[PDB]
RNA sequence: CUGAUAACUUACAGGACGCUUUGGCUUCAUUGCUUUUCAGGUGAACUGCCGAGUAGGUAG
């Protein structure tokens, strides 16, 4: 269904949602749902996430309980923008290296149209990262 | 002592902008750049890979310029400020105000905040009335705290007795050079200083080779050598020597005129420190920090006008 | 005017921050010198009135 | 093509002709002028009354 | 409940012809804008994988 978020941080609260749908393609392996983000505006997610093709679910289950829930385009994910932020350029380069650093440089002048970002972790290790998700 | 309404000095301290360069190994230099982001746009600066460490580079000189007013209608008001400074070298001397901004050279209050995460970092000095064999502070994080273990230098004497000399004398000049050796980590955050915005982050720059490159305020770096002023009631942390002296961190006035310890109050008692700097009893502690703020405002320069 | 603290400046409002602009000219990085250069004109003026 | 400072005219001049010190306090070398001025301290030496 | 009551001003029309304002001219001597000034909130978005790829992809 599409599930409205009423009290609000809708990009972090919509994030955690991913993680048990990150969680379930685990014990059954799947990958035949699609996401969909209607009300995307120009500042925010909005508080309608959809899932199309859950709502029985142990994290979903909790959330419903209390007063607060209901229960074309290409939303796909752009880890080239991870490589723009300038902790990954230097990773970048000890992967090339296998010699001259110092003839590679920086770009000084970047313009990045419209990303998006929701924060997320791994749950084999204690690293966290970022879901850059556009149109 | 009312003020007139032409009063002005000459800063005694004047800086420079600060050059960020990295040394690679081969044991050569090339400025820092920095990048900028748009989508309000906000720039990144760090060390690139390769680098083995970053050099910094400014310029200061200790005119003594605070001798005489630089414009003053009134000449009372003149020939009693000029007997301040012939007093207070004379009873007090000039040696406790130049170890205080000379530490402020020494280590890296100038780096404000790049000295965080680093491994070791040191200054060398380039003195120009001076003879040779330019004085380097090695390893200033663990060889140097306290101010003792400046005053354990070889050469820490000769050179309070340039900015005393330069102080005491009606043409003194003492021109310094700095340079700096910052060992960081790998691919480390660097913070310059940045433009003001009418209101999402600028950065001051320059252009050193044709490219554009951070450089630390000259106003941002003289800031810094002026965090002297540790003389408030109650006094903790030292500030940055100013008239009713702020303190930018918690917005607030130490030294608000109501203390009755601004300038301008104990500017009002100039002819009152007159007398008891011309006994023979030395005076009391609370008396010259008094007027360790008073000479720090008249190096510092400025307006001090009324009506 | 008259000599006593203004009650509308406490701490706060007195510690705040002043914005202002100048014009900043120095020498370059890595020069080495400056010049300047400019002429008189020596030319008996003060014989006669004009 | 580019702009550049300059020292003024008037301000080279005024540099050149720093010659007056035989006001009857003599020190300092004033600009010459009538009623010879001080410009760090705003009085004229050489005032009409001397 | 008004110097009260009541009240159709109409019809037609050619202003024209002509017209040399011109001559002369010295605005100009003199000049110091200065003094002082921290934009900050950068602990966030990590570390691999393929590829000759400073391009571009992908994992969690």
């Amino acid at each position: 269904k599409t599930i409205t978020f009423l009290p609000c941080n809708n990009e972090s609260l919509a994030a955690k949602c991913l993680r048990v749908l990150h969680g379930f393609n685990y014990q059954y392996e799947t990958r035949n749902i699609g996401v969909s983000f209607p009300l995307w505006c120009d500042a925010t997610v909005g508080k309608k996430i959809s899932f199309v093709s859950l709502l029985k679910q142990h994290y979903f289950v909790q959330m419903e309980q209390l007063q607060y829930f209901h229960i074309y385009v290409s939303f796909r994910r752009c880890q080239s923008i991870d490589k723009l932020t300038a902790a990954g350029l230097a990773r970048k380069i000890r992967r090339l290296e296998k010699f001259d650093p110092s003839s590679f440089a920086q770009k000084e002048h970047t313009a990045i149209a419209h990303y998006h970002s929701l924060g997320e972790s791994s749950k084999q290790t204690n690293r966290n990262f970022r879901l850059n998700i556009r149109m | 002592m009312k003020l007139p309404t032409n009063l002005a000095y000459e800063r005694s301290i004047d800086p420079s902008d600060v050059c960020f360069f990295v040394v690679w190994p081969d044991d050569r230099k090339t400025p820092l750049t920095y990048n900028s982001r748009t989508l309000h746009q906000v720039d990144f600066c760090h060390v690139p890979y390769g680098a083995s460490h970053i050099e910094c580079s400014f310029s200061v000189s200790f005119s003594s310029e605070l001798r005489q007013p630089y414009k003053c209608n009134s000449s009372k008001v003149k020939q009693t400020l000029v007997q301040l400074v012939e007093l207070y070298e004379t009873k007090i001397g000039w040696t406790e105000l130049a170890t205080r901004y000379l530490m402020n050279i020494c280590n890296g209050k100038w780096l404000w905040k790049n000295t965080r995460k680093a491994y070791c970092w040191n200054i060398v000095l380039t003195p120009w009335p001076w003879n040779g064999e330019k004085v380097g502070f090695e390893d200033i994080r663990t060889n140097y705290t306290s101010r003792q273990d400046f005053k354990n230098n070889k050469n820490w004497s000769a050179i309070v007795e340039m900015i005393k000399t330069a102080f005491s004398s009606t043409d003194g000049l003492a021109i310094f050079e700095v340079r700096a050796t910052l060992h960081l980590p790998t691919n480390a955050m660097v913070r310059p200083s940045q433009v003001f915005t009418e209101k999402s982050r600028v950065f001051q720059s320059t252009t050193i080779d044709g490219e554009r490159s951070p450089i630390l305020g000259a106003f941002k770096t003289g800031a810094a050598i002026a965090t002297i002023d540790d003389w408030y009631p109650e006094a903790t942390e030292p500030l940055r020597v100013g008239r009713f002296g702020v303190h930018r961190e918690d917005v607030t006035c130490y030294r608000h005129p109501s203390t009755g310890k601004d300038f301008f109050s104990i500017l009002q008692q100039a002819e009152h420190y007159i007398e008891v700097l011309s006994a023979n009893k030395t005076p009391a502690q609370e008396t010259i920090n008094d007027m360790h703020f008073l000479m720090a405002n008249l190096i510092k320069g400025g307006m001090f006008q009324h009506k | 005017v008259s000599g006593q603290p203004i009650k509308s400046a406490t701490a706060e409002a007195l510690a705040q921050g002043n914005p202002h602009q100048v014009d900043f000219c120095h020498v370059p990085y890595g020069a080495s010198h400056i010049e300047c250069s400019f002429s008189v004109s020596f030319s008996s003026e003060l014989r006669q009135p004009y």
